């Protein structure tokens, strides 16, 4: 639905307007989980090649963690940008079409009638 | 010597080890640098202190 | 003989090699520690201290408070000639009926 | 093949697909398909046997017929709109022809018969290309013309694909035939959601590719192409049986694994459009696929089938196949559900 | 809930990083410590539930189920370590890992705030349960049992997924606290009839409901002992917990949609209780006993009264400890004679005196001797069902007669009479077996002193 | 650089290493024919690598520390038990033959890998091409069932098609009565139980099936017991062969790269020696094979990939 956004800089991973958003924190729990997945991939690499799982090739395990965390950081920046754009579009549309989103005159429960269904 | 034939992984591939560790350091340094500039640019555009 | 398959091993009696076995492990030292952790953390800690902890829960779900509050209201309402309880939960002056 | 020529041919397969994906002109889209078909035939023929020749011939006939129908749709579209832009088609006949042409290229039911046979007749590495990379170009076209696609037609193709894929896989003992019917069934999910939210078509495609790539890679690691030859893995590489188990459960769509995510997100989009019956039918019918995935897990990981004496000789040698990206792929195939909101990067 | 989730997760590295000969000692000790800390969940208030965060909460319904769940893990490790003694180390560690992962999914299942988070974890428990049954079950039938278990559950739970997403689109939220205030009555239309069935059938299959129960005698019988303990003690209660939650948004349609399921349960409990009288497999008899008891929970949940909801909560807890104890008692005989046939080994009271006391206590709780919490739960349900319709006392009364008959028939057949002459390997009961039985029955009888903590939110 | 497509692109091509001396030679003959003595003589004079005949423990000799492994890791295959009880109902006769065929198949791939990688020729004593003579002899004496022969032919059909035959086949012809006399001299109590019927069937297979077939694709040289003693004459004959037949002439760098990729990966070599055909002689139940596999990994240097075993002195494992 958002393919033809008016301000869509096409075929750009992170358009310039994304720089107005706060970056993901390096302590982001989603980034920590991505790092954990990288660490699991490192352990699996040892297992399938019959090296000692925990100790073998610590350099290789480190590059698994770094690359997952590095790619994870940019994917989260785009993720947060795409939801920010969704909200920005939604609120602009609601403002441009007030006749479609009227504030309801909403009553108290003392005034509204709800049927009673006894449980007996 | 135990193995009758010398294993392909008998000794470390010091070239790969060096390029593996250097790559991790580069990405980490680059990532920290990227994050610091994003925070600075986020603060500048939002007029934050 | 059909495939090469091992015959089924005979069932081992833990008491045979260890008449003092507790049934936890074939190693007598590990067997004793397994018994001790189960009995200590199982009975000494969880069941005894847990039972005490449950016995002294601070007014679980407000039942003692409610009794004290009911006594206070009954004393007040009878001392003022008010009904002990009213059929209406909500004041009718706040309710607007249909029609 | 000369390894350099093999590299050039693979790069041409990719170039054909990339041309389809960046083209704004219908002629260049058609050229991309032609280039892709030309380059893939050699990799199917590369082991030189009658079965590989039959599969190459069956594939050529199917794809060439599809490409002629695609060109017919493009020309009809030109006659009624005077332009070539890759976008919604301007004639309902052109739309039907292109939709059928792309269904034939995808192997969707009832244009599916070639997928099981062609996959069975070619090596595992070629089948991996056929069932993953080859879906990218037709999907990228469907992604752009979907506003003009007949709703009943595309949903009919989806329902049939889910039914035929599920039933077809039940009767299979060959691994390549199982993956072919699994591909047909998963195809139906991607097209079923396309009219409502094309982004979820892309999500299902990406996750399907990752899981399918993982399965083929593990089958290649041990050179297994039948159920019974895979049942020896426990007595050679036990870790591989665990990885196979996790991926098969993921492909079955079981929570909390990654393969549940596309089914979960597609059900959500269809229900937002008041489509209740169809997602319920699709979800239930997908239990067929879970059944013949579970059958594989029984013979591979959860029980121990009889071995052979000569298997003892294999214990003394290491795995030397590359298994490229396998540790990463298997993790993505299973442990990605907690990151589901990341699907917005596809928007 | 992170103070329970993280320690549970740490049981895995503890298991994998332990010395080879300390895997059972270490995991048992620390799982008991986790079970001890779960008592902090008993900070319940009269009005408001204990709401930790956006993701998790605990009220008087989930709290007892959580304590039972965490209590069961050390008991299952004790029950398993004998018959896994010849398993190689790595496969032992993977077996323990499946048990830990099941506990992780369960404690998050019982505290999930959002029904779709509840759903994902509710289905998640299938995977470790299926692996335990099919990998470590003993007979050929375990493979078939796994398929019945898997596809009975999913046939019901996939319609539930569609219903839940439909509700979120219509209400805007699946957060359980929000649904308490935004719930709207259900109009009586054909479309709402199938929404009601979608929201309930998955939970009905897990109870199980009579008619939809065929998976249970297969799964509960073919599983290893740890599998049977958790299957009967906790996993059946996911269905009850789910029904107790989701009925909030199904009124008033439950008034008439309950009738077919009440008839299946009221008549089904008498049918399954009768089956117990003629079962030849001891494990199979205990499994059919669970179906009869859970029929009372289904009926209690569907009539939706404060008394039936207190009774249902007590029964779920009471049955959990009792059924797990019976499976462990039956397993201890199986580890000696290697058969599940009930008539094979007789007169075991002569050879195993103390173990015969556990059999008696297990039997008495099963037939609901007062003042056990088994009786308290059953009584409260009978009281509420009498108000629903006086005539129900006939079906409830007949079931209590039949339950006494099969409970004591099991006791008399195995423990009394003359011992079987040719069975000469009935060695004395191990300390482990005796501790395992007493860790079931002692908490069960202690709860009689303070029943309120297992009576649920309506108390 | 480990050999592969990239090494091939960088100029590692077999036509550079190979010369007119890069020949694969097999010496064949009946039991106690002196083939082994000649094979060592040929190899030395021509400067070729000699491979002693692949026995039960050939695979042990190429992996690990190179020492033979206990018998249960060969399935209890026993040549001695084949001579004491060739009709034993435990399936030893065909289980041995299937194991020996896999051993020869492995050795043949080892011979090709040496020849293609280094360019030096090799001398083998019997090969996968002549292994079937023993199978026919077993079958005709009733030591194995016809199902066993079908299994062998199924395995041979999908394995031997991948390789090139020897450049030269040297056959040493010794009549059965002389072979029988020579066995008595060698003084092996179990070998002394071989019957003339069994030895004759070996001879018939060699002359009726093997030599006619290899003649169409190899240079076949035949020698009596007396002629074979003069290795100088035998080596002289090999040096003046023309080499004008056989598939070796249709080979180029591209086709030898594909062959080298195969023979170097020993699991791809042995892939079909364990096809899931449930023949009682070679089928092992899960409980037994599970038990033995666990004991294998408990052997010194066997738990991990070679170079990652601390218990045999591997170092730097945390950086490998
Ligand atoms: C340009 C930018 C760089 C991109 C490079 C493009 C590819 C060219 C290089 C590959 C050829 C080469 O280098 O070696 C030749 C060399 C030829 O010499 P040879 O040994 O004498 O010939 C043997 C046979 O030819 C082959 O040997 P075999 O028969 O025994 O098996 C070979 C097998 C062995 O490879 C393995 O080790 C198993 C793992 C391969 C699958 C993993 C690929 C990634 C899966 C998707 C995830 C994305 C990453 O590799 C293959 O299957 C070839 C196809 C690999 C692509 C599979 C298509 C994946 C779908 C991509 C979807 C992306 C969108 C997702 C949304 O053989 C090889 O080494 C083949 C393996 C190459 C490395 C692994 C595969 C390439 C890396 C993945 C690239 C992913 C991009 C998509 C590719 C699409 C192609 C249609
Ligand atoms: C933007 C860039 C950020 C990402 C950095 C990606 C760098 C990865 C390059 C690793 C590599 O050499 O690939 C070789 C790789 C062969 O290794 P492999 O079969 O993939 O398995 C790993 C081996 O054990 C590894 O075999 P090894 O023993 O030869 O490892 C030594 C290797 C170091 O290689 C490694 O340590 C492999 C582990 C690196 C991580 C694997 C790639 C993961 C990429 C990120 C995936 C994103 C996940 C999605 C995000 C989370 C979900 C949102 O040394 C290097 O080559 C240093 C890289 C120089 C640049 O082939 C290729 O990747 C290209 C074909
Ligand atoms: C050598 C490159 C090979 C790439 C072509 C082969 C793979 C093609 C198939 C990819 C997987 C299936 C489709 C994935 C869709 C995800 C696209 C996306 O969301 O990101 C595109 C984003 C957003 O572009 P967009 O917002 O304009 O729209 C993307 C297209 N749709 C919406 C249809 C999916 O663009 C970029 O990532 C920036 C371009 C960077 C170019 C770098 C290329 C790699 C070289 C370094
Ligand atoms: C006849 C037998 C002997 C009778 C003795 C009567 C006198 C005993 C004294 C007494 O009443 O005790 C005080 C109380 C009852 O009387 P009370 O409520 O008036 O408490 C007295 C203390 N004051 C005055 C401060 C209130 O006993 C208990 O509360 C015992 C509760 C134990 C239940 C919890 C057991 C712990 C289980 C650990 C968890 C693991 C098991 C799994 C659980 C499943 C999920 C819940
Ligand atoms: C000439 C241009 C044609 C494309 C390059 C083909 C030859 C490249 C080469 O020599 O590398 C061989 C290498 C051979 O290595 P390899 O990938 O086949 O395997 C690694 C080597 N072994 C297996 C031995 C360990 O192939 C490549 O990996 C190159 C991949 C990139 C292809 C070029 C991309 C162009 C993008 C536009
Ligand atoms: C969600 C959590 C999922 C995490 C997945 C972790 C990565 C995959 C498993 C890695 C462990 C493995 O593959 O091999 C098992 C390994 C056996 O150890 P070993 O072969 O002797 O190696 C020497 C150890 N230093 O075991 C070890 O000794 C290393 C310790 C790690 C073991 C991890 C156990 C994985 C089981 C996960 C099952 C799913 C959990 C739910
Ligand atoms: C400087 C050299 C260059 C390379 C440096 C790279 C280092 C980082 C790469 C990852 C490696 C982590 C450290 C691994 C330590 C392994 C040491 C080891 O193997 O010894 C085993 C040790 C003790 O075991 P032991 O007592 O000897 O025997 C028990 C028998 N059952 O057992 C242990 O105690 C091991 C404990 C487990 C290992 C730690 C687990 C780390 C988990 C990482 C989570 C990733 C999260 C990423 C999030 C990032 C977000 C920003
Ligand atoms: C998940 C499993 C899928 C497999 C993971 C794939 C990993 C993709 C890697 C993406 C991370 C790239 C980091 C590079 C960042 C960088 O420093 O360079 C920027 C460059 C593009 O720069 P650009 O923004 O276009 O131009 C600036 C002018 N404004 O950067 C680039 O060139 C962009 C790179 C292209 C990325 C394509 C889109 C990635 C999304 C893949 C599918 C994600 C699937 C998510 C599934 C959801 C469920 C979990
Ligand atoms: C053995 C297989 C195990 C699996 C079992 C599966 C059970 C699924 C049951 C699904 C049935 C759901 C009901 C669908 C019918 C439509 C319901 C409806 O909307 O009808 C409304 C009407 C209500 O009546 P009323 O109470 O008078 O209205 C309020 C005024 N007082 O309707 C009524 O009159 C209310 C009464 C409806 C119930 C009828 C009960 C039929 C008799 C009992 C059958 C027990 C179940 C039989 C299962 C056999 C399966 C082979
Ligand atoms: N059953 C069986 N026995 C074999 C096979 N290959 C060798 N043998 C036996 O291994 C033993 C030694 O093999 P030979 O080389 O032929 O005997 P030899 O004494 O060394 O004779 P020369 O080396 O020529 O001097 C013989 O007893 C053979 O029976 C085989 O493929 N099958
Ligand atoms: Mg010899």
């Amino acid at each position: 639905m958002m393919t033809g956004r008016q301000g869509r800089a096409t075929f750009q991973f992170l358009p310039d307007e994304a720089r107005s958003l706060p970056p993901p924190k390096l302590t982001d729990p989603r980034l920590a989980f991505v790092g954990f997945l990288g660490y699991c991939s490192g352990l699996i690499d040892n297992a399938i090649r019959r090296r000692p799982v925990l100790l073998a090739g610590l350099h290789r395990q480190l590059l698994y963690i770094t690359s997952f965390v590095f790619v994870g950081y940019y994917l989260l920046k785009r993720q947060d940008y795409m939801y920010a754009v969704r909200d920005h579009d939604m609120f602009s549309y609601i403002k441009s079409h007030p006749e479609d989103f009227p504030e309801k005159d909403k009553k108290t429960y003392g005034e509204v009638f709800e049927e009673f269904h006894p449980v007996r | 010597k135990f193995y009758i034939q010398e294993p392909p992984h008998g000794s470390p591939n010091w070239l790969k080890v060096g390029l593996t560790l250097g790559t991790s350091v580069f990405l980490w340094i680059y990532l920290i640098k990227q994050h610091n500039e994003d925070v600075l640019e986020y603060k500048r555009r939002n007029g934050l202190e | 003989l059909r495939w090469q398959e091992d015959p089924e091993p005979e069932d081992e009696n833990l008491y045979e090699k260890n008449p003092d076995s507790h049934g936890y492990d074939k190693d007598p030292a590990v067997d004793i520690w397994n018994m001790r952790v189960v009995f200590f953390f199982g009975f000494s800690i969880v069941l005894v201290l847990g039972s005490t902890f449950v016995a002294y829960l601070p007014d679980y779900r407000m039942q003692e408070w409610a009794r004290r509050e009911a006594e206070r209201l009954v004393k007040y309402r009878e001392a003022h000639g008010l009904p002990i309880m009213e059929s209406n939960c909500f004041d009718p002056s706040k309710i607007q009926l249909p029609e | 093949m000369n390894p350099i020529i093999f590299i050039i041919i693979l790069l041409t397969i990719m170039l054909g697909t990339i041309i389809v994906m960046i083209s704004s002109h219908w002629l260049l889209v058609w050229i991309g398909f032609e280039m892709n078909m030309l380059a893939i035939i050699p990799i199917m023929m590369k082991n030189h046997n009658p079965r590989a020749t039959e599969a190459s011939t069956k594939y050529f006939l199917t794809q060439s017929t599809a490409s002629m129908l695609l060109m017919m749709a493009v020309i009809i579209n030109l006659m009624f709109s005077g332009q070539w832009t890759v976008m919604k088609l301007f004639n309902p006949m052109a739309s039907m022809l292109m939709t059928m042409a792309l269904a034939m290229k995808l192997g969707m039911a009832p244009f599916h018969f070639w997928v099981p046979e062609v996959t069975q007749g070619i090596p595992l590495s070629s089948g991996l290309i056929l069932l993953t990379w080859q879906k990218l170009a037709p999907m990228s076209v469907l992604y752009q013309i979907f506003p003009s696609i007949n709703l009943n037609l595309i949903l009919t193709l989806s329902v049939l694909s889910i039914l035929i894929g599920g039933w077809g896989g039940l009767n299979q003992t060959q691994l390549r035939k199982i993956m072919a019917y699994s591909s047909i069934a998963h195809m139906g999910w991607m097209t079923a959601v396309l009219p409502y939210n094309p982004t979820m078509t892309l999500l299902n495609l990406i996750i399907y590719i990752i899981m399918t790539s993982t399965m083929f890679t593990m089958f290649m690691a041990n050179s297994t192409t039948t159920t019974l030859s895979l049942s020896h893995t426990w007595n050679k590489t036990p870790i591989m049986t665990v990885l196979i188990l996790a991926t098969l459960l993921s492909m079955g769509g079981l929570p909390p694994l990654s393969g549940f995510m596309p089914k979960w997100m597609i059900i959500q989009e269809m229900t937002k459009n008041n489509s209740i019956i169809l997602p319920t039918f699709m979800a239930i019918t997908a239990l067929l696929n879970l059944y013949f995935y579970m059958r594989l897990t029984y013979s591979t990981t959860l029980t121990m089938f009889p071995s052979t004496n000569n298997m003892k000789m294999k214990w003394q040698f290491p795995l030397m196949k590359k298994m490229t990206f396998l540790p990463t792929m298997v993790v993505l195939s299973t442990m990605m559900l907690p990151l589901t909101p990341m699907l917005s990067v596809l928007e | 809930m992170l103070k329970y989730i993280i320690p549970t997760i740490m049981l895995m590295p503890l298991t994998w990083l332990s010395k080879n000969n300390m895997i059972w000692v270490n995991s048992t000790a620390h799982s008991l410590l986790i079970s001890f800390t779960s008592l902090l969940l008993m900070n319940q208030f009269g009005d408001n539930s204990l709401n930790f965060s956006l993701l998790f909460f605990s009220d008087s319904l989930s709290t007892p189920l959580l304590i039972l769940t965490m209590w069961l893990l050390p008991l299952m490790l004790m029950a398993s370590q004998h018959h896994l003694s010849k398993e190689n180390l790595t496969r032992k560690k993977l077996f323990i890992t499946m048990l830990i992962s099941l506990q992780l999914f369960l404690i998050m299942t019982f505290t999930a705030m959002e029904l779709i988070l509840f759903y994902i974890l509710f289905e998640a428990t299938l995977v470790p349960t299926l692996i335990i049954i099919t990998r470590w079950g003993n007979q050929t039938e375990r493979l078939n049992a796994g398929l019945y278990f898997l596809f009975y559950t999913l046939a019901g739970s996939l319609p539930l997924l569609v219903a839940l997403i439909y509700i979120q689109n219509t209400v805007g939220s699946l957060n359980f606290l929000m649904l308490q205030y935004w719930v709207q009555p259900v109009h009586n239309s054909w479309s709402n009839v199938f929404m009601w069935l979608a929201c309930m059938m998955a939970f009905m299959v897990k109870m199980p409901l009579y008619g939809l129960h065929l998976w249970l005698p297969k799964a509960h019988v073919e599983a290893p002992i740890a599998g049977s303990m958790v299957l009967a003690a906790v996993l059946l209660k996911l269905g009850g917990y789910g029904m107790l939650r989701i009925t909030l948004i199904l009124n008033p349609m439950t008034d008439f949609m309950a009738y077919p399921f009440i008839m299946l349960s009221l008549w089904g409990m008498i049918m399954t209780s009768s089956i117990c009288l003629r079962q030849t497999d001891l494990k199979s008899l205990i499994a059919y006993s669970s179906v009869s008891h859970m029929a009372l929970v289904i009926v209690a949940i569907l009539i939706q009264t404060p008394w039936s909801y207190m009774g249902a909560t007590a029964l779920m807890i009471a049955h959990g400890l009792t059924s797990s104890m019976l499976f462990c008692l039956a397993n201890s005989n199986y580890e000696r004679i290697h058969s599940r046939t009930m008539i094979l080994a007789r007169g075991l009271q002569t050879l195993l005196p103390l173990m015969a006391t556990w059999w008696l206590l297990a039997s008495l709780t099963n037939l609901a001797l007062p003042p056990t919490i088994n009786l308290i739960g059953e009584l409260f349900v009978v009281m509420s069902t009498f108000s629903w319709s006086n005539i129900t006392i006939i079906l409830m009364g007949v079931n209590m007669v039949i339950t006494a008959l099969y409970s004591l028939y099991m006791l008399i057949m195995t423990q009394r009479g003359k011992y079987t002459y040719h069975i000469n390997n009935i060695s004395p009961s191990f300390t482990r077996e005796n501790a395992l039985m007493s860790l079931h029955i002692l908490p069960l009888l202690l709860l009689t002193l303070n029943p309120k903590i297992i009576l649920g939110p309506l108390y | 650089l480990q050999y592969g497509p990239l090494a091939y692109i960088l100029g590692e091509k077999a036509t550079k290493k190979m010369t007119e001396k890069s020949k694969l030679i097999t010496v064949d003959g009946n039991i106690c024919s002196g083939k082994s003595k000649l094979a060592k003589e040929i190899a030395e004079k021509l400067g070729l690598k000699h491979f002693p005949e692949a026995g039960i423990h050939y695979v042990d000799s190429t992996t690990g520390d190179g020492k033979p492994l206990p018998v249960q890791f060969s399935g209890n295959c026993s040549l001695e038990k084949f001579y004491d009880d060739p009709k034993s109902n435990d399936g030893n006769s065909y289980r041995l033959q299937a194991w020996l065929y896999a051993s020869r198949l492995l050795q043949y791939a080892d011979a090709l890998e040496h020849l293609l990688s280094t360019g030096q020729g090799v001398v083998l004593e019997r090969s996968i091409y002549s292994d079937f003579v023993f199978l026919e002899a077993m079958y005709r004496q009733g030591f194995i069932r016809k199902q066993c022969v079908d299994h062998y032919n199924q395995v041979k059909k999908v394995t031997i098609c991948e390789y090139l035959p020897p450049h030269v086949v040297v056959y040493v012809d010794v009549p059965v009565p002389e072979v029988q006399s020579r066995i008595q001299k060698k003084g092996n109590p179990h070998e002394m139980k071989i019957t003339s019927a069994y030895l004759q069937d070996i001879e018939n297979a060699y002359k009726g099936t093997f030599l006619p077939e290899m003649s169409e694709k190899c240079e076949v040289l035949q020698y009596s017991a007396w002629e074979a003693q003069d290795a100088e004459k035998v080596v002289e004959d090999i040096e003046y062969l023309k080499y004008d037949k056989g598939p070796w002439l249709d080979q180029n760098d591209r086709k030898l790269h594909k062959l080298r990729m195969l023979v170097q990966d020993k699991l791809e070599v042995l892939n079909y020696t364990s096809i899931p055909v449930f023949l009682p002689e070679v089928t092992v139940g899960a409980h037994q094979s599970d038990q033995v596999f666990q004991e294998f990994t408990e052997l010194p240097g066997r738990k991990y990939r070679a170079g990652y075993n601390e218990d045999v002195g591997d170092k730097w494992i945390w950086l490998k």
